[PDB]
Protein backbone atom coordinates (compact mmCIF):
# COMPACT_ATOMS: atom_id res chain seq x y z
CA UNK A 1 0.00 0.00 0.00
CA UNK A 2 1.34 3.45 -1.51
CA UNK A 3 2.37 5.99 2.03
CA UNK A 4 2.67 9.35 1.96
CA UNK A 5 6.49 10.03 1.76
CA UNK A 6 7.89 13.65 1.45
CA UNK A 7 5.57 16.69 0.58
CA UNK A 8 7.15 19.87 -0.81
CA UNK A 9 5.92 23.41 -1.32
CA UNK A 10 6.40 25.71 -4.33
CA UNK A 11 5.54 29.00 -4.50
CA UNK A 12 3.30 30.63 -6.20
CA UNK A 13 2.44 27.01 -7.61
CA UNK A 14 1.11 24.70 -5.27
CA UNK A 15 2.26 21.37 -3.32
CA UNK A 16 3.73 18.13 -4.68
CA UNK A 17 3.82 14.80 -2.49
CA UNK A 18 6.00 12.03 -3.20
CA UNK A 19 4.08 8.43 -2.27
CA UNK A 20 5.98 5.17 -1.41
CA UNK A 21 4.42 4.05 -4.81
CA UNK A 22 7.18 6.54 -6.90
CA UNK A 23 4.35 8.41 -7.31
CA UNK A 24 4.00 12.55 -7.52
CA UNK A 25 0.91 14.18 -6.50
CA UNK A 26 1.10 17.96 -7.15
CA UNK A 27 -2.10 19.99 -6.29
CA UNK A 28 -1.83 23.84 -8.25
CA UNK A 29 -3.09 27.11 -6.61
CA UNK A 30 -5.30 27.32 -9.45
CA UNK A 31 -7.39 24.00 -8.41
CA UNK A 32 -5.81 22.03 -11.38
CA UNK A 33 -4.37 18.41 -9.65
CA UNK A 34 -1.48 16.38 -11.47
CA UNK A 35 -0.74 12.96 -10.55
CA UNK A 36 2.03 11.14 -12.31
CA UNK A 37 4.20 7.73 -11.60
CA UNK A 38 7.28 5.57 -12.45
CA UNK A 39 6.58 3.05 -14.85
CA UNK A 40 3.02 4.09 -15.61
CA UNK A 41 3.06 5.94 -19.08
CA UNK A 42 -0.10 7.29 -18.03
CA UNK A 43 -0.68 10.93 -16.97
CA UNK A 44 -3.67 11.83 -15.04
CA UNK A 45 -4.77 15.49 -15.04
CA UNK A 46 -7.70 16.98 -12.65
CA UNK A 47 -8.95 20.29 -13.76
CA UNK A 48 -10.42 23.55 -11.64
CA UNK A 49 -14.41 22.70 -12.83
CA UNK A 50 -13.65 19.08 -11.21
CA UNK A 51 -12.86 16.98 -14.45
CA UNK A 52 -10.42 14.11 -13.90
CA UNK A 53 -8.24 13.12 -17.41
CA UNK A 54 -6.11 9.84 -17.99
CA UNK A 55 -3.73 10.74 -20.98
CA UNK A 56 -1.70 7.77 -22.22
CA UNK A 57 1.91 8.02 -24.22
CA UNK A 58 0.50 8.54 -27.33
CA UNK A 59 -2.38 11.46 -27.01
CA UNK A 60 -1.50 15.07 -28.35
CA UNK A 61 -2.02 16.92 -24.35
CA UNK A 62 -2.90 21.32 -24.59
CA UNK A 63 -0.48 23.51 -23.84
CA UNK A 64 -2.04 23.69 -20.09
CA UNK A 65 -1.15 20.28 -19.62
CA UNK A 66 2.17 20.69 -20.90
CA UNK A 67 2.87 23.62 -19.28
CA UNK A 68 2.07 21.67 -15.59
CA UNK A 69 4.23 18.69 -16.61
CA UNK A 70 7.69 21.18 -17.49
CA UNK A 71 6.73 22.51 -13.83
CA UNK A 72 6.24 19.22 -12.42
CA UNK A 73 9.87 18.57 -13.83
CA UNK A 74 11.26 21.63 -12.14
CA UNK A 75 9.44 20.33 -8.69
CA UNK A 76 11.16 16.99 -8.75
CA UNK A 77 14.27 18.73 -8.14
CA UNK A 78 12.98 19.78 -4.47
CA UNK A 79 12.61 15.44 -3.08
CA UNK A 80 16.47 14.54 -4.73
CA UNK A 81 19.27 14.12 -2.16
CA UNK A 82 22.41 15.18 -3.66
CA UNK A 83 24.57 13.44 -1.30
CA UNK A 84 26.75 10.54 -3.12
CA UNK A 85 26.81 7.04 -2.64
CA UNK A 86 29.73 4.89 -1.37
CA UNK A 87 29.69 1.34 -0.12
CA UNK B 1 11.91 -2.43 3.74
CA UNK B 2 15.09 -1.92 4.42
CA UNK B 3 16.87 1.60 5.64
CA UNK B 4 19.47 1.37 2.57
CA UNK B 5 17.06 -0.30 -0.02
CA UNK B 6 14.17 2.20 0.39
CA UNK B 7 15.72 4.88 0.25
CA UNK B 8 18.10 4.31 -2.52
CA UNK B 9 15.19 2.56 -4.85
CA UNK B 10 13.10 5.63 -3.96
CA UNK B 11 15.79 8.56 -5.33
CA UNK B 12 16.35 5.58 -8.11
CA UNK B 13 12.16 5.70 -9.42
CA UNK B 14 12.17 9.34 -8.62
CA UNK B 15 15.08 9.98 -11.15
CA UNK B 16 13.49 7.73 -13.64
CA UNK B 17 9.92 10.31 -13.34
CA UNK B 18 11.99 12.97 -14.55
CA UNK B 19 13.51 11.27 -17.58
CA UNK B 20 9.99 10.01 -18.72
CA UNK B 21 8.36 13.54 -18.23
CA UNK B 22 11.72 14.20 -20.14
CA UNK B 23 10.93 11.71 -23.05
CA UNK B 24 7.16 13.15 -22.87
CA UNK B 25 7.36 16.56 -23.60
CA UNK B 26 10.23 15.63 -26.16
CA UNK B 27 7.31 13.05 -27.76
CA UNK B 28 5.17 15.91 -27.86
CA UNK B 29 7.42 18.38 -30.33
CA UNK B 30 7.05 15.49 -32.38
CA UNK B 31 2.87 15.18 -31.94
CA UNK B 32 0.75 14.94 -34.17
CL1 LIG C 1 0.01 17.41 -2.35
Amino acid sequence: SAQLLKSVFVKNVGWATQLTSGAVWVQFNDGSQLVVQAGVSSISYTSPNGQTTRYGENEKLPDYIKQKLQCLSSILLMFSNPTPNFH
Amino acid sequence: PDAYRFLTEQDRQLRLLQAQIQRLLEAQSLMP
